[PDB]
């Protein structure tokens, strides 16, 4: 398969792991010595937030730093506008991301009212920013060797 | 102490990142030389958190100009002055040379040689940088150099066998100058 | 043209047909014996919602099951994070989707007030989930041989 | 690199320039004689809004016609569902776009309250529509020779 | 006020033309270096009529060693000392970098930057030959530099030979020690 | 270069290091998991003599199982009649070896007596048998992963 | 406690080595099957010193028929009956499946799963040869199985030879009738 | 596999069959019409010693011309210095040979005397000369078609 397709599949599978809160699936996408550097960027800044090193630090940063999905709620990490440049055995992927909160309304016991017809729930954006990935080649395909995350909303903890 | 290496495909972008990374954390700039066919080499050193942040700022701010970025963690502080400098202030009787095939292995092999014995690293030269067959010069006695040369060959040989190794017990003043030059 | 590009163009043209409510254009993307299996998936489930078989069942499921756009309203089926694997003469495409409601505000007869400057209207997300497509090769390019739609919001009718 | 990848990188870099309000970066993506034809399209129409001709008219149409980002605010031009057809030394790219408003909440002087945990800010969609690009080949890669923008919300000025 | 460029494929032939061109017109030797590998670059400066004559003399006397020739007419006289060496800058100020693809477009960019702004053209560097990566460095007030880089970017992108543009207000001590020096 | 030549050079470097008594150059020819099986072969039997496992056991074996030469002493490990069979990334080498001891005579006073011709010393065969090597490909040629040394004379410990 | 593997390119040569290895060391014949097409697979079990001797005997006696050899040292004795056949599981419990790429990594995965959890290693299957797709099946409590699959996934992905991992609590009657049986 | 190695493997299998005294494996290396000419050349000339013709004649020759070793006896036919000229499907190999005799000493009582090192036995050369082979091309591999054996020492069988 094409190189650009494999690299974009790494980003797509990162979204599926980010929404499912699957730490085993997300850490498998990174090199054993990968480094995620979450940076705050409200106002063209680069103030550090959290820097992870290795798969082990990435796995634990999914159980924490990421609210466990509860009840009937889900997320959609909308990855938009991907830009990718390949330089032989290495490549750089740049994309924009928005995280949407999905809350499912409780279905009434007797059933939905006869008047309602559309999807019953709430969808609201929460976070936004840009992902920047640095990928190296691997016998299987591509893995993430480095990643920085610029949040354009003030992150609190 | 860690080492951060950055390779850019344009000189103007490299000197812009060299300023943006020095204003992003408390790091020391090691090497900022030009390599044909027009690429640049940014190497930094310091605390591991400041290096990764510098590489992080240098990675996003690089655009399509980025060619290779690597962070070498847990390096003995005595390795930093060997890069962009010399350890010739100490004693003489320089013994031992190790020539790897990449600079990332040459730094990893140099760190394992410091942990082996009290042998002093004079310098860690280079050529094509990341891809060049950068070498390391050691100064010590024959008993401690052979173990330091072996662990550096096993370090390089862990991924790709080094170009060659040497001993050189007595440095004829001709060869001694070139090693410390 | 590249195979992955043609397959993604099938998904892009499905979005244009979904927003325009064009049943002729959407049914042309499917094989004559294709099967759409809309599944509810709030809480990692797979409870069936509606299963269509063939182009004829797909065409009628656009006039119905899909609210006809009225007045000055439109939609945008935001397809995000595509993952695609090709296995010779067959391929599988997986993507995330969000449907946005677009309502245009009425333009005043005398004109907009002098103070207003931005776009005047309302945009709100309605639905969210994941599309999963199974495509087979065709002399022209690719067609959809099977598709499942997992809605992560409770669908009412 | 692949042709479709280079063309999509032109669209991705147009989004980065649209959100950063960088007129030098956006005009570099167009041919010296390119033409942007912003068209209103609420109700399947094609009423003209603003027609720009050349790089100079494009640069000035970024300082104006586009609200300068102020304080702690940003945007995300979510480009979705790209469809691209290449015909030798020319190509046509069609995509859907949504513009999101990002407003960062002020961080309290003493710090965030201990109860808050998520991202603190507001994200709201503003504009929506479709981009249609006509690109020609260039020794470097691809440039935009013509572009039309269909706004599905009533644009006021 | 004009620059003539000669790229020879023989080092001995280049040193022959350098004596023949200097002894046939009132021209000044701006640069005379060996471009790797086995090539020679000869650039002259002065009046246009003296350059066209000097190039014409070396063009026929080159034989088969000539690889490319180019005459850049009507340049500001201050660009000449920036090519042969450095223009000493005392004040820190701000620094702008314009990287182009051909040395012809680099000088033409450095000309329109000098003729349009009150910057101090530091140096015009060229790693490879007449078609290799080149970059000019200017120093001055942030307003002068930002305008000098803007005009120099036009004269490069107009040909389509612009690599990257950068303006660095308040350069770090490690970077100003390298761009200007 | 030829794969058969690289394998023969590995065997030649073994004998060149077997006489030099170099443990570092010896284990450098073996894989980190290589196993040497020295066994007695008098009369066609196969009773085990020494079973080394790993580079650590191989290095220590060079320290103990073979003594360094004395003053004006040397040896030659004459290997002959090689049979090579290469199967893709693996290969097997079978050869006949025979070790000769070499002793040098001291020069009396100033020089040899007048009328002395040729070499002065002893060259005696001591060991004989057959080597059997199993080699695996590496990014820089071939290494030894298994060696079976058969001795046609009983060994004394 | 150790496993030796021999892949021969001749069925007649494999039956010759099976008699030569069994009559030269106290080893047990785990498997002896013909891998398609025209290949033979010979696996033995027992003490490590008896395996290294058995492999050494067959390695020289193989001639040109040898295709690949490998000795897996220090495995739990319960993995041996799981390779030669089935381990009877009475309780239904839960089932976990770990599919690897090489039979060497499959046994190493089945070893760390047994040594780390109280599961019942059902069988270790291999359709092709030593480098063909392999999968191990374990049965036990959902907590024991989920941990046995977790550790077995590490020993496979560490080499990079993990195909897929699966844990199936309460398997359907049609599936438990096939994985264990 | 290279033809030169296959030719050398036939010679390597000859010396092994010669030392092992294997008549079936010896004649298997020869064509059914091959002819072996053993002759003596102490100072020169070509004194015919034996002219065995036929694959069966080679089998009988092993049982007659060379005596079996016996208890704790063996030999090593050290062939060396090979030159090969292919020049079509009929190649020619020429190498020097030197036969060594090997006798093993019995282990006394319950082991060798204390302090004994090395091998215990006699190794003496008995024969020496030059081999000259002429090999044709059998469908898979090469086979010997004619061999000349020149002994530098007189045979007295």
């Amino acid at each position: 398969m094409a190189d650009e397709t494999i690299i974009l599949n790494v980003l797509g599978q990162y979204t599926r792991a980010h929404d499912r809160r699957d730490p085993d699936a997300m850490a498998a996408l990174f090199a054993p010595d990968a480094s995620i550097v979450v940076l705050d960027a409200v106002g063209g800044a680069s103030k550090p937030i959290s820097v992870l090193h290795g798969r082990d630090a990435i796995r634990v940063a999914v159980r924490q730093m990421m609210a466990p999905h509860g009840y009937r709620a889900w997320s959609q990490n909308v990855v938009n506008a991907p830009v990718i440049h390949i330089h032989g055995d290495t490549a750089r992927l740049d994309a924009q991301f928005m995280v949407f909160s999905i809350l499912a309304a409780e279905v009434p016991d007797g059933g939905w009212p006869t008047g309602t017809f559309g999807a019953q729930g709430r969808i609201v954006p929460i976070e936004a920013g840009t992902y920047t990935l640095f990928l190296r080649t691997v016998p299987d395909g591509w893995v993430i060797a480095h990643m920085v995350i610029k949040h354009r909303l003030p992150m609190a903890f | 102490q860690a080492i951060g290496i950055l390779e850019l495909s344009s000189i103007a972008k490299g000197m812009e990142l060299g300023d943006a990374m020095l204003k992003a954390a408390n790091v020391d700039l090691l090497v900022s030389k030009t390599i044909s066919p027009g690429k640049f080499l940014l190497m930094l050193g310091g605390d591991l958190d400041d290096i990764i942040l510098a590489v992080a700022v240098g990675m996003e701010r690089a655009g399509d100009s980025l060619l290779d970025s690597e962070v070498i963690p847990d390096i003995h502080p005595s390795v930093l002055p060997a890069i962009s400098g010399l350890n010739s202030v100490d004693k003489r009787q320089a013994v031992g040379i190790v020539e790897t095939w990449s600079v990332a292995a040459c730094i990893k092999a140099a760190d394992r040689a410091v942990k082996g014995s009290n042998v002093t690293l004079v310098r860690v030269h280079m050529a094509f940088g990341i891809g060049g067959k950068c070498y390391m010069v050691v100064a010590g006695d024959v008993s401690d150099v052979n173990n330091a040369v072996t662990v550096a060959s096993e370090s390089a040989g862990e991924k790709g066998l080094l170009v060659y190794r040497s001993v050189i017990p007595r440095p004829h003043e001709a060869m001694w100058r070139q090693m410390v030059e």
